[PDB]
RNA sequence: CACCAUGUUCAA
RNA sequence: GCGCGGAUAGCUCAGUCGGUAGAGCAGGGGAUUAAAUCCCCGUGUCCUUGGUUCGAUUCCGAGUCCGCGCACCA
RNA sequence: GCGGGGUGGAGCAGCCUGGAGCUCGUCGGGCUCAUAACCCGAAGAUCGUCGGUUCAAAUCCGGCCCCCGCAACCA
RNA sequence: CAGAGGUGAAAUUCUUAGACCGCACCAAGACGAACUACAGCGAAGGCAUUCUUCAAGGAUACCUUCCUCAAUCAAGAACCAAAGUGUGGAGAUCGAAGAUGAUUAGAAACCAUUGUAGUCCACACUGCAAACGAUGACACCCAUGAAUUGGGGAUACUUAGUAUCUUUACGGGAAUAUCCUCAGCACGCACGCGAAAGCUUUGAGGUUACAGUCUCAGGGGGGAGUACGUUCGCAAGAGUGAAACUUAAAGAAAUUGACGGAAUGGCACCACAAGACGUGGAGCGUGCGGUUUAAUUUGACCAACACGG
């Protein structure tokens, strides 16, 4: 434990999620196109 | 079949539970033999004191300091 | 562990009249060069001549590794952690005629000579002797404060470190390639080319110790027999073959 | 969360260096920097006492006049591997700052 | 069973045994001073039915004094001593084996010549095993 | 009271229905081979008592039970009997307890 | 250095 | 059809060759503090027969079954 | 038209006459503050159904009721 | 010559077709131990064998030259750890993905044996770090003691010493000792500051007694460094960057408890060890729960259950 209370997930895993999450809508969005 | 050893000095009860003793022996041998007067350190199962015997029945070993 | 093998052979089931393997052995005499008092060091065994294979061509080129205390049977304890290395270059009889090999100080003396606010100075030399043997010669040497120092370390500039390391090459090639082996190698056990580099690069820098750790020989000669024969002077006689 | 040392727990001030290339644990092999890793030299009898009086006794070289050799072994631990041997402990606030320059 | 060089009785007959002991076994080897021609070797391994006991201070005492058993019949009766670890990028530690072998080759009646530590080391390795947070037990 | 959780009275009745007789027997028991010694004396068996009961070095009621296949109560009783015409003499006795031996010569 | 997961909602 | 192998405890196997059936796992018990580890009992008519070396799992001749590789004119 | 399968509450062996096995589940008692995991025990079978053979049927021979496959081509 | 390896124990794995071990070698690719330090160099990222080479860089020394040429900076430019991308090599070790064996209730997790991309090199991209001193740059003042690295100098008072070791050629030498000095990395520290922890000529000081200069960023917690647009990128991504909506706290540093499969020192058979005698299995007495009943009165669930005498 060498940071504080991070009411949530991991921020590296979070910010990973969020990383996968945008690859997903740029996809949707060039078949669109 | 077994060397007879006399307990020169205690070292302090050995490991949990206090029922090993940790024990210096003089082994017990006729004068000009290769045992006379050697001493080595064993493990003792049961109450021991000072100028107790014990019968070895292997003295290569030596009991880990402890 | 024992009884734990699944699989001895790879092709299955056992397959000899269980000989005995040292019947077949043959007891030899290691013989060092003459600049060695001990000349007849070590024993070893090897195989009877048996068909085409001759136990003289697997004898030839043999390492064999001796204490320099042994070798030289005198002398203080400077040699004791000093081990010497003799190649077999031919089978006289019985007798494994040697010639040097290499040296080396014990792994336990090299350790201890490490201190820590000092500077440690290795210098690697490469020379070539008359006969035509190129060595390399591993010398180290660490820096020493001063009996008036009250400083905390004895950290050499690296202009007197690279000054160091020119001069030991210069006086070693100077020395060692002029002289043939026998010479060479009487040299270094001895410790006279040694003393010769302390005592000349101390006024560089205070030393608190300068030896050569290693020596190696890395190129040798074709081989010839009358130089071999020089070398060893006179062989003692093996008593191996002798009837008992 | 508060610094607990004004070392950072290396020998890294702020405007000496940027990287120290890290070492393996003598233990585990985690890599740890040079100057953070717990250093210890230590200088270790082969045998011990008894059994090298056993060995000397056998022995035409060894006794009181030559002693035996040694083990020298420079031994780098990780924090978490330092902790564990117990070469290093926890230490009160106030002893915390308290460094030895020798090996006592 | 004699089978020994021709030498006078009581002479010393000089060997040399490579005890090399890691955490997971011990081996007493015995060659000659070239490192060629073995006479014996011996595993802590080749005495204990268990894998756990290989690298024990017991197993390595049995494996020294059958390797003292084949030296008298070989006519070794002198030995010299290069002790090893794992060395390389592994540990430099000594097994637990290592002063029981060396100490049963003394009491089992040898002479022994030099001990020397001959542990492989590196003035500069390749990575060890594991990973950058090493091992995680 | 620990009322256990989702457990019904068709769940109650179920389980007490089912717990007659069923888990037993926590012992290996190792049974023994009956003991078949004869209440009164045969002929053969008499004589042998009278033969070779003696010059035993150690005599005792349940000894010669074991020999003689009879029981220890008649067992004892012939050791009385022997006793009487002095064929064996008694070294050891009590209400509970009595031990015989052979006579010298 | 075998394995050792969890604890319904408010309020004392 | 021809040359080889294997048939042995409840399972997987080594036999000594030609005077004497055993190991690991399984089952039961004891040392054990959870396995695991150690100690003891486990328990097989040695594929079916004949020739029986003093006596045959062993040596040999015939049959049965199974794995190999090879031959095929009613 | 051809071939295979219904077995304790679930999934699946045995289907090589004389018998039902394995894992999970259920129940009882332990450990725990308590639940799970873990330990010690127990109970639970029309072997789909209707007949036939046999001294004897999960097991062999037919009918039925379901379930799953493969075929359904050249016009 | 019979195992080796590996582990908490094992197994996957190698091995009488000779593994492991031993000696001297050969090949290739990485790396440069000990020395190695609250040490040095660099703008940062970073940088440890030797020798030979190229251009540099700071500090010091100077009674050299010049004469405001400077500080900080939107825009713009160059560099930038690791991972990642492209094309050629290289491929020893280690090793994302994957495979196998363990552990487990589960455990393509930690552990074990392997193993692809990587890891290393050249050229070209990328520009995302706890890229940290979580501390912008320049300038001034600032108390103390012991040190350390590089270059020099000496041996309200009119002036205040001192040695040691080596010494036939990178040598009119090298290192030491004492004193001073400029520059650098710092340690234990008098004001002062600060919510505190702590900082302190190395400021986080000289600030409600608020003004030396320039620049970047922040405005309760989320949504969210997300959406849209746009620029750049081979891609991965990078730069810029909201709103609707939601929420009473989120945070910081210290204090006292409590807890820890963190450390230290003691203690207790309501703990264990060495044991004894039992209880758990049987029958029965009794209490408790369930079931039953018109009612089977009720409390209590280690510290309830021969307890409420
Ligand atoms: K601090
Ligand atoms: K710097
Ligand atoms: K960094
Ligand atoms: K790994
Ligand atoms: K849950
Ligand atoms: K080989
Ligand atoms: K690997
Ligand atoms: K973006
Ligand atoms: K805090
Ligand atoms: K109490
Ligand atoms: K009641
Ligand atoms: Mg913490
Ligand atoms: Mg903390
Ligand atoms: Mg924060
Ligand atoms: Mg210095
Ligand atoms: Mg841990
Ligand atoms: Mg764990
Ligand atoms: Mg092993
Ligand atoms: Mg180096
Ligand atoms: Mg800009
Ligand atoms: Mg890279
Ligand atoms: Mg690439
Ligand atoms: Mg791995
Ligand atoms: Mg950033
Ligand atoms: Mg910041
Ligand atoms: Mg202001
Ligand atoms: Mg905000
Ligand atoms: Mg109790
Ligand atoms: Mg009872
Ligand atoms: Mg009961
Ligand atoms: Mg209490
Ligand atoms: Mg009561
Ligand atoms: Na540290
Ligand atoms: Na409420
Ligand atoms: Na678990
Ligand atoms: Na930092
Ligand atoms: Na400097
Ligand atoms: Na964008
Ligand atoms: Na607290
Ligand atoms: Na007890
Ligand atoms: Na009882």
């Amino acid at each position: 434990g060498t940071v504080s209370r991070p009411r949530g997930m991991r921020p590296k895993w979070h910010k990973k999620r969020i990383k996968r999450l945008k690859l997903r809508r740029r996809r949707m969005r060039q078949r669109s196109k | 079949q077994a060397q007879v050893g006399l307990i020169i000095k205690v070292l302090g009860r050995t490991g949990s539970r206090g029922n090993v003793t940790q024990v210096r022996v003089r082994l017990m041998a006729e004068a000009g033999s290769p045992d006379y007067n050697r001493t080595i350190v064993r493990n003792v199962k049961g109450p021991c004191k000072e100028n107790d015997m014990l019968s070895l029945m292997e003295t290569e070993r030596e009991a880990r300091r402890l | 562990a024992l009884g734990k093998n699944k699989r001895i052979s790879k092709g299955g089931k056992r397959g000899r009249g269980k000989a005995e393997t040292m019947a077949r052995k043959e007891w030899y005499d290691v013989v060092a060069p003459a600049n060695f008092e001990k000349r007849q060091f070590a024993k070893t065994i090897c195989n009877k001549t048996q068909g085409t294979r001759i136990a003289a061509d697997v004898l030839r080129g043999r390492v064999f590794e001796a204490n320099l205390a042994d070798l030289n049977q005198s002398a203080g304890e400077e040699e004791a952690y000093r081990k010497v290395r003799f190649t077999v270059q031919e089978v006289q009889g019985r007798n494994l005629l040697t010639q040097f090999h290499s040296m080396e100080v014990t792994t336990d003396k090299m350790a201890s000579l490490l201190r820590k606010w000092c500077t440690t100075m290795e210098t690697t030399v490469e020379v070539k002797t008359a006969d035509g043997y190129t060595m390399r010669l591993f010398v180290v040497a660490f820096t020493k404060p001063q009996a008036n120092q009250q400083s905390r370390n004895c950290y050499a500039k690296q202009r007197l470190v690279k000054w160091l390391r020119m001069r030991i090459t210069k006086m070693i090639k100077r020395r060692l390639s002029k002289v043939q082996i026998k010479e060479a190698v009487s040299l270094l056990t001895r410790n006279v080319l040694s003393d010769a580099l302390v005592r000349r690069c101390n006024p560089i820098l205070p030393l608190r110790e300068l030896r050569i750790r290693k020596v190696r020989v890395v190129r040798t000669p074709k081989f010839d027999a009358q130089a071999l024969l020089s070398a060893h002077g006179t062989i003692p006689a093996s008593v191996e073959a002798d009837q008992r | 969360m508060t610094t607990k040392r004004r070392n950072h727990g290396r020998s890294k001030p702020a405007h000496s260096r940027g990287r120290v290339k890290p070492i393996h644990c003598f233990n585990c092999g985690r890599l740890t920097p040079k100057d953070k890793a717990v250093g210890r030299f230590v200088v270790r009898r082969m045998l011990d006492a008894a059994s090298a009086r056993d060995v000397a006794e056998a022995s035409p070289v060894y006794g009181a006049n030559f002693p035996m050799p040694r083990l020298y072994m420079k031994q780098r631990f990780c924090i978490a591997c330092a902790i564990h041997s117990r070469t290093v402990r926890a230490r009160p606030v106030g002893n915390r700052k308290i460094r030895y320059t020798k090996k006592v | 069973k004699a089978y020994g060089p021709n030498v006078k009785k009581g002479d010393l007959v000089y060997g040399v045994v490579h005890i090399f002991a890691s955490f997971n076994d011990t081996f007493v080897h015995v060659t000659d001073m070239s490192g060629r021609e073995t006479y014996v070797k011996v595993t802590g391994g080749m005495k204990v039915k268990a894998d756990r006991d290989e690298s024990s201070p017991y197993a390595a005492m049995m494996a020294a004094q059958d390797v003292v058993a084949r030296c008298k019949e070989c006519g070794i009766n002198a030995l010299h001593v290069k002790m090893r670890a794992v060395g390389g990028v592994r540990t430099k530690s000594p097994g637990p084996g290592a002063q029981a072998a060396l100490r049963a080759l003394a009491r089992a009646g040898m002479k022994i010549g030099r001990i020397e530590d001959v542990t492989p080391i590196p003035t500069d390795s390749t990575r060890r095993k594991g990973s950058r947070r090493g091992r995680r037990l | 009271p620990p009322k256990a959780g989702q457990t019904k009275k068709a769940k109650m009745e179920a389980a007490n229905k089912g717990a007659k007789k069923t888990t037993k027997k926590w012992s290996k028991g190792q049974s023994r081979e009956a003991l078949q010694n004869a209440v009164m004396f045969d002929k053969e068996t008499y004589d042998k008592l009278r033969s070779e009961v003696p010059k035993y070095k150690l005599i005792t009621p349940s000894i010669i039970s074991d020999r003689l296949k009879i029981a220890v109560s008649i067992a004892a009783a012939g050791l009385k009997q022997l006793c009487r015409e002095k064929l064996i003499r008694l070294v050891s006795c009590s209400s509970k307890t009595r031990v015989y031996t052979r006579i010298v010569q």
